[PDB]
């Protein structure tokens, strides 16, 4: 029934403002008070700002009182979040809660969050190495900075042991990760956000 | 009040046995005001427990929590194998809500041995100037390694502390791995290149090792 | 010279029925004729004092209560009643001496899609007194279990949306109503008439 659906990811420039949205339905919008909670990478939740719609006052947490602009369209059932002049260390996934309209409160009802990335640099394509061991072998990605990455293995013929290893992001600002394999291997990777269906055949 | 810590941090258990996960206040919160989620690995935290006492609506009885003032306790018996993942505590006794670290509840199986493996740079990767080494390790319950290695004079880490992540699976192994970032010709110009891991039982693995 | 009621009846923004604005207005000539005939108003019960002679007797000090309520609670603003809004909203006294006037607003007052801009309190503890605001807004503790802060249940929140829709009927609309408090006494009146 109630559904806080949000927006998708916003790949957003260093030293800028976002605008995410969160769409509430299933019952009325002014009955309930809408708070945002951000997690950081590892990290725990935090408590950015609640607004109340059926007053329209908004109360910030004592590091983002005069950073946060959170609004709440009463016509379209639509609350917003603003955040003026952006850091580096502001990549976090920023949920949707749906908190009642009192001092105290928890946050019953989510959202699907938003991986809104504020460390960003010029795009490009997967660049696969033709790692050859001394059969265990991968393909190891290199120098991609949009997160999206789908690293097969022939159209997905290997379908057994291939681990898809987390990225983590190096000091270029350009995350790599590999998907090694132990059975042509020609790992196809296909990349969304950009066009470059490089299908690189690596023999061990 | 401002700070809320896990006791286990990390807790494995059997898929069965019953769990028992802490956060103890900070300021003596008066009226119990403390609330348990679940945040799953790629979705959205799952209401449990409001109150510290009484469960949310379609909330299993095997989920119970308890605790009057300064240390409240989250019981769950009969663990399935669906419930693992992070719980996070949240207090709303003061005005801002405060949150916690996590408690991720892994899965609890029998200990077994990594298998080491060593890639050597190519033609295309000696004369590029990213020549790669990876060693990755696969098949192992404990998590927690030591992957060192031997680069010339002593474990010098250099560019192999990439220290890649990891994730469960469907037998509850975890695989890992390390790369590697050196020259245009400093690979076949120095010495070995070798890798261990200080596992528990296999301190000193020596596997697949590759000269130049 | 002449007494400014062009914010009173003209303003373009009016306040919830909780929070009604209180405007006093002395020193100053003020004609209540030209509200009469006008012929664009729905009531001017005039309490006390009558609705004719008004320009003949000269105030010591008035004031002007203006808020927006529903069409089927202006029976409400008068004096010695009973409801919601005269016991936790606006409550007149018993010896109340002025004028009640009202008209529709729904023209302007009633925003496509439900207007959520005008609140009024739904309960509180206890009554409210004469000429009183109150512009609390925690819960309201009902029940048993103190809530302590939390909504839940047996604590709901006091304030209420109307909800003003442009097509409701006759008793659903908007209705902006201005009191009048011909306070007398006597004191040198201020507050004289042509
Ligand atoms: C409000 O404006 C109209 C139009 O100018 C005018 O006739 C009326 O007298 C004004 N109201 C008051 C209280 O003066």
């Amino acid at each position: 029934q109630v559904q806080l659906v949000q927006s998708g990811a916003e790949v957003k420039r260093p030293g800028s403002s976002v605008k995410v949205s969160c769409k509430a339905s299933g019952d009325t919008f002014i009955n309930y008070a809408f708070s945002w909670v951000r997690q950081a990478p590892g990290q725990g939740l935090e408590w950015m700002g609640r607004i109340i719609p059926i007053l329209d006052i908004a109360h910030y947490a004592q590091k983002f009182q005069g950073r946060l602009t959170i609004t709440a369209d009463k016509s379209t059932d639509t609350a917003y979040m603003e955040l003026t002049s952006l850091k580096s260390d502001d990549t976090a996934v920023y949920f949707c809660a749906r908190v009642f309209r009192g001092s105290q409160y928890w946050f019953d009802p989510w959202g699907q969050g938003t991986l809104v990335t504020v460390s960003s640099a010029s795009t490009k394509g997967p660049s696969v190495f033709p790692l050859a061991p001394s059969a265990a072998l991968g393909c190891l990605v290199k120098d991609y900075f949009p997160e999206p990455v789908t690293v097969s293995w022939n159209s997905g013929a290997l379908t057994s042991g291939v681990h898809t290893f987390p990225a983590v992001l190096q000091s270029s600002g350009l995350y790599s990760l590999s998907s090694v394999v132990t059975v042509t291997y020609i790992c196809n990777v296909n990349h969304k956000p950009s066009n470059t269906k490089v299908d690189k055949r690596v023999e061990p | 009040e401002i700070v809320l810590t896990q006791s286990p941090g990390t807790l494995s258990l059997s898929p069965g046995e019953r769990a028992t996960l802490s956060c103890r206040a900070s300021q003596s919160i008066n009226n119990r005001h403390l609330a348990w989620y679940q945040q799953k690995r790629g979705q959205a935290p799952r209401f449990l427990i409001y109150g510290a006492a009484s469960r949310a609506t379609g909330i299993p009885d095997r989920f119970s929590g308890s605790g009057s003032g300064t240390d409240f306790t989250l019981t769950i018996s009969r663990l399935e194998p669906e419930d693992f993942a992070v719980y996070y505590c949240q207090q709303y006794g003061s005005s801002p809500p405060t949150f916690g670290q996590g408690t991720k509840v892994e899965i609890k199986r029998t200990v077994a041995a990594p298998s080491v493996f060593i890639f050597p740079p190519s033609d295309e990767q000696l004369k590029s100037g990213t020549a790669s080494v990876v060693c990755l390790l696969n098949n192992f319950y404990p998590r927690e390694a030591k992957v060192q290695w031997k680069v010339d004079n002593a474990l010098q880490s250099g560019n192999s502390q990439e220290s890649v992540t990891e994730q469960d699976s469907k037998d509850s192994t975890y695989s890992l791995s390390s790369t590697l970032t050196l020259s245009k010709a400093d690979y076949e110009k120095h010495k070995v290149y070798a890798c261990e891991v200080t596992h528990q039982g296999l301190s000193s693995p020596v596997t697949k090792s590759f000269n130049r | 010279n002449l007494c400014p009621f062009g914010e009173v009846f003209n303003a373009t923004r009016f306040a919830s029925v909780y929070a009604w604005n209180r405007k006093r207005i002395s020193n100053c000539v003020a004609d209540y004729s030209v509200l009469y005939n006008s012929a664009s108003f729905s009531t001017f019960k005039c309490y006390g004092v009558s609705p004719t002679k008004l320009n003949d007797l000269c105030f010591t000090n008035v004031y002007a209560d203006s808020f927006v309520i529903r069409g089927d609670e202006v029976r409400q603003i008068a004096p010695g009643q009973t409801g919601k809004i005269a016991d936790y909203n606006y409550k007149l006294p018993d010896d109340f001496t002025g004028c009640v006037i009202a008209w529709n607003s729904n023209n302007l007052d009633s925003k496509v899609g439900g207007n959520y801009n005008y609140l009024y309190r739904l309960f509180r503890k206890s009554n409210l007194k004469p000429f009183e605001r109150d512009i609390s807004t925690e819960i309201y503790q009902a029940g048993s279990t103190p809530c302590n802060g939390v909504e839940g249940f047996n604590c709901y929140f006091p304030l209420q949306s109307y909800g003003f829709q442009p097509t409701n009927g006759v008793g659903y609309q908007p209705y902006r109503v201005v009191v009048l408090s011909f306070e007398l006494l006597h004191a040198p009146a201020t507050v004289c008439g042509p």
